[PDB]
């Protein structure tokens, strides 16, 4: 929800005895396939935009800018990971294509197919369909009865 | 076809105009931190090398098949065709180097599309292009396939006419 | 010039170490990664923190010079006057300073084009403007943006 590790703690131990399907957690950081030559950034994180589509956040000028959750015209990046004793959020910028789990608008989720063509809400949420090129390579999964998170590809601005 | 395509009764016969092979690195100017992705590519449907490729997810596995350029994820630099695997490096990184063309008659400096069949043409065809091509040479025929260096860097802002 | 060689009489004193990163010889980019394209070009003209464009045609190699809008190729970010050469940072990659501004109505949360010639002016968009303009000398003025591309 609001934290990308379990706030709760748990009283059982895995059963490690799989292989298949246990990647769905929500703490799974990064992309899932990851390059050695993507900039990365950081940036002071205003919020939680964990796992969402980041924008510019200024103030009046006495404290230096921020990202938050975002997206439309404004979209500057996509937010793959955040340190939260330093607050800090980890960004890799929209011109470096990015490949991974990210957060899905809960409405019409089961209509997203692969190959369905996804942009950015106000809230940095993937929507079903603008400028920013993105496309699902899966399906919904769901994880809280409002978190649903889908693999997607993005690819740059059109 | 292929890229290699096969024994040799004789030897085939300066350095200039060397590289003008179908089969040459597809990169004139390399570059560390180009980011290369591998996809799988149909065997039978069309073969990718030295065009614009578009992503298609499939049932069994994410593909790559020859698209326009209104929904390119990228170009094909490379092929195994032992593994079936294409080379692709994204839309998002600049490209400079030798790719397939339609037209013959090309000269320097023109704006150039890529078309459904991820062929470089010229932009006078009509659909507005999206993309930033310009010829870097003209169009040159080995015997038969035309290929022509281009210069790719992003996105175009406005599609153009 | 980026670096006017001048001989002095006189030592400057520099102490302070604020406001001493906002001046025209500065090059490069306030933060910079590893993993940044950089490419050397043959230039025409002086585009030294300016947008530019890639010029085509004895036929000759083709070329850079300042400019914007549709031809808007990269960013010159350093240049050599020696060998006549400018690094351009290509604009599909994303870039980080202190850029020529066209005059000093910028100010922060400005969405800024390149123009004809290379100076960032007022509204595609293509960056955004951090700071305010800030006059080095006459009617140089630097302002520090973020360049994403291309709307």
């Amino acid at each position: 929800a609001l934290m990308k590790n379990p706030q709760q703690d748990s009283g059982l131990l895995s059963n490690s005895i799989d292989f298949r399907d246990q990647n769905l957690i929500f703490s799974n950081s990064g992309g899932v396939c990851t390059s050695s030559k993507d900039k990365i950034e950081n940036y002071p994180a205003k919020g939680y935009p964990y796992k969402r589509g980041v924008k510019l956040s200024f103030g009046d000028g006495t404290t230096e800018l921020e990202v938050e959750a975002g997206g439309g015209d404004d979209l500057y990046g996509v937010c793959s990971d955040i340190d939260e004793f330093s607050g800090m959020a980890t960004v890799i910028p929209i011109t470096n294509n990015f490949t991974g789990y990210l957060t899905l608008k809960k409405d019409g989720q089961n209509g997203v197919n692969p190959g369905d063509k996804l942009n950015f809400n106000q809230h940095g949420e993937l929507e079903k369909v603008k400028s920013v090129n993105a496309i699902a390579l899966s399906k919904a999964h769901k994880l809280t009865e409002d978190l649903f998170i889908v693999l997607a590809s993005v690819f740059g601005n059109r | 076809y292929s890229k290699s395509m096969i024994e040799n009764k004789v030897f085939s016969s300066c350095f200039k105009s060397k590289n003008e092979r179908v089969d040459a690195y597809s990169f004139a100017c390399s570059s560390y931190t180009d980011k290369i992705e591998e996809y799988l590519y149909d065997p039978a449907n069309s073969f990718p090398y030295k065009r614009g490729v578009k992503l298609v997810p499939k049932e069994n596995s994410i593909y790559v098949e020859v698209g326009a350029d209104t929904d390119m994820y990228g170009i094909c630099v490379d092929v195994c065709e032992f593994s079936c695997t294409a080379y692709v490096l994204p839309i998002t990184n600049n490209f400079e180097g030798y790719l397939v063309t339609r037209n013959p008659s090309i000269k320097i400096g023109e704006i150039l599309d890529i078309n459904n069949n991820g062929v470089i043409i010229k932009a006078g065809g009509g659909p507005p292009t999206a993309i930033n091509i310009y010829a870097l040479s003209d169009s040159f025929t080995i015997n038969s396939i035309n290929l022509i260096k281009v210069a790719i860097f992003g996105n175009r802002g406005l599609e153009k006419t | 010039m980026k670096n006017p060689q001048h001989d002095a009489s006189l030592l400057s004193n520099s102490n302070e170490f604020r406001d001493k990163n906002v001046e025209f010889f500065a090059s490069g980019g306030t933060r910079t990664s590893k993993f940044d394209k950089l490419e050397n070009h043959p230039f025409l003209g002086y585009p030294y923190k300016r947008g530019v464009k890639r010029v085509i045609q004895s036929h000759y190699e083709p070329h850079v010079e300042a400019g914007g809008g549709e031809d808007l190729y990269g960013i010159c970010i350093d240049i050599d006057e020696f060998s006549k050469t400018a690094t351009i940072v290509p604009i599909t990659n994303n870039f980080e300073g202190y850029l020529v501004a066209k005059d000093s109505t910028v100010k922060v949360k400005d969405k800024l084009i390149f123009n004809k010639d290379g100076a960032l002016e007022k509204v595609t968009i293509n960056a955004t403007a951090l700071t305010d303009a800030k006059q080095i000398s006459n009617e140089v003025y630097l302002v520090k943006v973020a360049v994403f591309g291309n709307k």
